[PDB]
């Protein structure tokens, strides 16, 4: 939960402070993905049984698609 | 007893170090190994199944899609277990059926960005 | 983008240093440039041992087309059994030069198991190689035949041919190999004539100096015409498959005469072959040691008569002065038409389809110059 | 006081891993179609990991709904393969 | 002292697991060709180092040599690591000669040892490889 | 904790032992079908080989003259681990090895994907020269078949349920491999020489472009080849299984209770080598009669071909469930 907080912190303050790289932010969203997960992960035990862990899975296939999307997006471009 | 399981607090002190280690990192190359050891300290953290699930799919796929394309495209700048399955394929079917068409746009629509086809 | 194909061991040793402009995701732009490696120098006796060492393997079918052009530059040249002992050879030679070229090509096309075969049944040839010379000659050959030649030719001739069918059987019979060599292979026929190629890398399509013009002895012994469907490296491979079978079918019918017979050149002059009766008949010792210090001269005139031989056209072109020794000798060879064909064949392929290549078109350091 | 111990063969390693140029022209690509195979790796992985949980999660369901999932990326590697293929 | 030993050890295993070169120019390549085939697959094994020369130790100039070659050998040399080995196989490597051909590799690389013949039969460059294999043993003395 | 640091001590001393000796073993082999033999001066009896082959380059030289030498080194490192800890999931009876983890099965598939993370890596090192481009293609063409074996996978788990490698073995019971799955086990062999580096698919992967270390990724090399065939082992093939219905009838003759004479952890362990050795001789013999592919008629025999293939294999293993259940 503090975990997951702090990643998504540190990850929208580096965001931030791209320095124009354009690479570093889609490392910096895919790791607010991550933080999203956990602290809904940590909830998910802390209420017991599957309904939150569900929605985790879901957040892991539209993160996984906004991924290959981002990453062809970069292909679109760069001619 | 087990002070290193109570001291186990150790993957905040991990991440915030990570994480500020993906912005300090000079090239993308470090940066996307530094984003494979924090999913991999995430993983590590989901031991306190998706340890594994996100080893498979977020530094399985996704990490080495992100290793891929920076090496090609040159750009550059400085009773059972968890289940899940129960309520996606019973109760969350109608949203079963979307994420397979969030998925049906996830290889189509790269397909209409990068093809230039005759 | 550009790449230079192997600085050496490109294929099996090459050497070669192909400057191939591999555009984007393979295309290639051809460029190859290299063409590396006395006898006008030497005396016309003395440039024959020098003249095998273009083509190693097919060393004594190399010394047969020189031995043919000094020949006709002479003016005399009727041998019986010297002449049986070069159709034998010619096409046990001719074993020997495909072998090295279909496993050069099996070597990089993953089969490393018909590349040893093919070394393997070499070493029983190594004593028709050894026993005999230690060897084609101008005057006819360097020595006799031993006794032990024409007697044991059946625990080769027998044991190979049921060996050659599982080197086949392991090829031609496939997906991988199949798939690949039907594909490459730009033999555009017309364009393959402008570009001068010869034996097995001209008549892949269906296109001979071997034969209809044929070159001592040969003419009187069965050749089949080799087919060959399309124009491309899986008939070119075929062809030196047939070609194999062609060369032990040939053996067996002219399996003739051999011991007791013509020796190698019969009068004084033009390598003497008394050996036993050297010190009796002494009248000819002025004209057995003169062959050797200054040599017999030849007529002026420009001679060139090429021979097929395993590789392909092996051509040379003997033009003496006057004098003991050749003014110029040209060598016009198959691998020297091997680079000059590499561009606009090779050109709309791959990167490792352009190994496969070398295979069909058959290459040599040394022949090349 | 821990179990199986796997950074016992992690630790021999960490040990283990402590303990002009000519030749040829260098200095000086883009493939094209062939980002778009790794690019496609990923959801196709996905598909196929995410059938992971209904997997192990049967008898227990009624495969028609598990089944339905399949045919919609059935449609899909034939929406892709006949309109543009591997590109050769 | 007493246990010398080990420094043989490595000798004993370094002669009967070396790594040698194709360096494959002409006739002498194939006659190499015909050494690493059926008669030296106990103790040679080695080949593969044009991807290197980093990886091999052992040096076999097989073949003739061109005037315009002699930047190529002296780069594998030194491309190759320190436990180098030299054999100079034929007799256009040895000393043939020419105007475009060069008259010896010992002016391009240190050979340490040269195997004779025009081309050296199999058991001519063994015999060859067996002498280095005892050089490289510690007992390089003059017969 | 004596009893477990001895346990995994003699375990891992065999599998490195096995994982070394192969290099002989396929040496051996090739030179049969090849007519010549293998190696002989060596040791003794000619089996000191690959010991040999690791202490030449252990002396060796530095490769010092970098592009981040230490990623460099951190490649053959890296697909060592995953080798190893690719071992501790790989059991054959009630628990052989310690790694009888509550989801078994999962543990195979998140290194699976490691050992492509680390292979660009390897040629990454040098700039785009030497082909980085073409490094590249061979992590391209492992990622491919990466999604074969998962769906082979899920095929398995689809027919027998339950995530643990125990529990995958005991269900197979009753007819030794994964019978109704004869094509999909060679589909599965097919990919299990793709995925890994042997000669058909090892040839476009390290044979293209001019084409210390040495003594790693030629471990974990023939560890990839060990560890991918004992673990179609367990998925098909079906390990520990020897003779049925015969087996009780020989056990139960002379041994009374079940003495300290534990021969049931023996006979299973002698019938799961021949499992696996068969599959390592049948990687063998595809070294010797096999020619090449191209990079790209590789794409084109899995993604156009294999892929759709095997979508509809698992799209009629429910359906053919349903009826029978
Ligand atoms: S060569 Fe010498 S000896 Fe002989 S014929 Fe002439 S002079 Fe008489
Ligand atoms: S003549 Fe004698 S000296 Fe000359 S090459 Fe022949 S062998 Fe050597
Ligand atoms: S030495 Fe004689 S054998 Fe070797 S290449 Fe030179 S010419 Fe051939």
């Amino acid at each position: 939960m503090f975990i997951g907080t702090i990643i998504l912190v540190l990850s929208f303050l580096g965001f931030v402070f791209n320095r124009r790289n354009i690479i570093l932010a889609f490392i910096c969203l895919e790791t607010m993905l991550l933080g999203i997960n956990l602290i809904l992960l940590r909830n998910s035990v802390l209420f017991d049984d599957i309904s939150g862990s569900l929605f985790a899975i879901v957040i892991i296939i539209l993160a996984g698609v906004e991924s290959a999307i981002g990453l062809s997006l970069l292909v679109s471009y760069y001619r | 007893x087990x002070x290193x399981x109570x001291x186990x607090x150790i993957t905040i002190f991990l991440a915030i170090l990570c994480t500020i280690f993906i912005i300090s990192a000079k090239n993308p190359m470090v940066s996307i190994l530094y984003m494979i050891a924090l999913f991999v300290i995430a993983a590590m953290y989901l031991y306190l199944i998706f340890s594994l699930l996100y080893i498979m799919i977020y530094i399985g796929a996704i990490a080495v899609l992100f290793l891929f394309i920076i090496t090609l495209l040159d750009i550059n700048s400085t009773t059972l277990l968890t289940t899940i399955g129960n309520v996606l394929l019973t109760n969350n079917a109608f949203i079963l059926l979307v994420l397979a068409i969030v998925l049906l746009l996830g290889i189509i629509g790269p397909i209409s960005i990068t093809m230039k086809h005759k | 983008f550009t790449i230079n194909f192997g600085p050496q061991h490109p294929a099996a040793h090459g050497v070669l240093r192909l400057i191939l402009e591999l555009s984007g995701e393979e295309i290639i732009r051809s460029d190859p440039h290299v063409g590396l490696l006395l006898i006008e120098y030497k005396t016309y006796m003395q440039a024959l041992p020098y003249f095998d060492r273009l083509d190693y393997v097919s060393m004594m079918t190399n010394e047969q087309v020189f031995s043919l052009a000094v020949e006709k530059l002479l003016n005399v040249e009727v041998p019986l059994r010297g002449k049986y002992i070069r159709t034998m050879f010619g096409e046990i030679t001719r074993v020997l030069n495909h072998l090295m070229s279909v496993c050069s090509h099996a070597m990089d096309v993953g089969a490393l198991t018909p590349f040893l075969w093919g070394f393997e049944e070499r070493e029983k040839l190594m004593e028709f190689y050894e026993r005999v010379s230690g060897y084609v000659r101008p005057g006819g050959v360097s020595q006799d035949l031993p006794a032990g030649l024409l007697d044991d030719i059946y625990m080769w001739a027998t044991q190979f041919g049921d060996r050659l069918d599982e080197i086949e059987e392991l090829l031609t019979d496939n997906r991988i190999w199949k798939l690949r060599t039907v594909n490459i292979g730009t033999v555009t026929a017309q364009d393959a004539l402008n570009l001068g190629l010869s034996g097995p890398m001209l008549r892949g399509s269906g296109i001979d100096i071997r034969k209809n013009a044929p070159y001592d002895a040969y003419d009187k012994v069965d050749f089949d015409v080799p087919v060959g469907m399309n124009g491309d490296c899986y008939d070119r491979y075929l062809i030196r498959m047939a070609e194999f079978r062609q060369s032990l079918r040939i053996i067996e019918q002219c399996c003739n005469d051999m011991p007791a017979g013509a020796v190698k050149v019969e009068d004084f002059k033009i390598n003497s072959p008394p050996r036993n009766l050297m010190k009796e008949d002494m009248e000819a010792l002025i004209h057995h040691f003169l062959l050797y210090t200054k040599g017999y001269s030849v007529p002026p005139g420009e001679t060139y008569t090429a021979i097929e031989a395993p590789k392909g056209e092996m051509g040379v072109y003997v033009v003496s002065d006057g004098s003991e020794r050749p003014y110029k000798c040209k060598i016009r060879a198959p691998g020297f038409a091997h680079l000059g064909a590499f561009d606009h064949i090779a050109r709309g392929h791959f990167l490792p389809d352009a190994v496969a290549i070398i295979g069909t078109m058959d290459l040599v350091f040394g022949e090349v110059d | 006081m821990n179990t199986f111990i796997i950074f016992i063969i992690l630790i021999p390693i960490v040990g283990f891993a402590l303990l002009f140029e000519c030749g040829l022209t260098s200095f000086n690509a883009f493939n094209a179609a062939f980002i778009l195979v790794a690019i496609l790796f990923l959801p196709f992985d996905l598909e196929i990991s995410t059938l992971l949980p209904y997997v192990m999660s049967i008898y227990l369901v009624s495969n028609y709904g598990f089944t339905i999932v399949l045919l919609f990326l059935l449609i899909l590697i034939i929406g892709f393969v006949y309109e543009i293929n591997t590109n050769a | 002292y007493t246990l010398t030993t080990l420094d043989a050890v490595a000798n004993w295993a370094r002669q009967g697991s070396f790594w040698p070169v194709t360096f494959g120019l002409a006739c002498c390549a194939v006659e190499m060709m015909h050494v690493s085939a059926p008669r030296y697959d106990q103790d040679r094994l080695g080949i593969i180092f044009r991807a290197s020369p980093r990886q091999s130790d052992i040096m076999i100039v097989a073949g003739t040599l061109t005037n315009k070659m002699a930047p190529v050998l002296r780069c594998v040399y030194d491309q190759m690591p320190e436990p180098r080995w030299v054999i100079s196989m034929g007799s256009c490597a040895n000393g043939h000669f020419s105007y475009s051909v060069v008259r010896g590799c010992d002016r391009i690389v240190p050979v340490d040892v040269y195997v004779p013949g025009c081309p050296p039969t199999s058991e001519a460059l063994m015999y060859g490889v067996f002498q280095l294999q005892r050089k490289m043993r510690n007992t390089k003395i003059t017969r | 904790m004596i009893i477990n640091i001895v346990e995994i001590l003699i375990f891992l001393v065999c599998v490195l032992f096995s994982v070394a000796y192969l290099t002989v073993a396929e040496r051996k082999t090739l030179a049969y079908m090849q007519r010549r033999l293998g190696p002989n001066f060596v040791g003794y009896y000619g089996l000191l080989q690959a010991f040999a082959d690791a202490v030449k380059l252990l002396l060796k030289e530095i490769v010092l003259p970098e592009s981040n030498y230490i990623i460099l080194v951190i490649s053959p490192l890296i697909t060592l681990i995953t080798a190893l800890i690719g071992w501790v999931v790989i059991p054959l009876g009630p628990g052989i090895t310690l790694g009888e983890l509550n989801l078994g099965i999962l543990f195979s598939l998140a290194i699976g994907s490691l050992g492509v993370f680390g292979s660009l890596l390897s040629g990454w090192s040098s700039n785009s020269k030497y082909s980085l481009l073409g490094s590249i293609r061979s992590t391209a063409q492992l990622i491919s078949y990466e999604l074969i074996l998962t769906s082979i996978f899920i095929i398995i788990i689809m027919f027998v349920s339950s995530l643990n490698i125990t529990t995958i073995i005991e269900t197979q019971r009753v007819v030794w491999y994964c019978i109704p799955l004869l094509p999909l086990l060679l589909i599965f062999f097919i990919a299990s020489v793709a995925e890994t580096a042997r000669p058909p698919f090892d040839l476009t992967e390290s044979e293209s472009e001019l084409v210390s270390p040495f003594v790693f990724f030629f471990l974990a090399e023939y560890s990839n080849i060990i560890l991918i065939s004992a673990f179609n082992g367990y998925l098909l093939l079906g390990g520990y299984l020897s003779f049925n219905y015969s087996y009780l009838f020989n056990i139960l003759f002379n041994d009374y209770s079940y003495v300290s004479f534990l021969f049931e952890g023996l006979i299973n362990s002698s019938a799961y080598a021949i499992k696996l050795v068969f599959l390592m001789f049948s990687f063998i013999w595809v070294r010797a009669a096999f020619p090449r592919f191209t990079y790209d008629n590789l794409i084109n025999f899995c993604w156009i071909i294999l892929l759709p293939l095997l979508f509809g294999i698992f799209l009629i293993i429910p359906s053919t469930l349903y009826i029978f259940d």
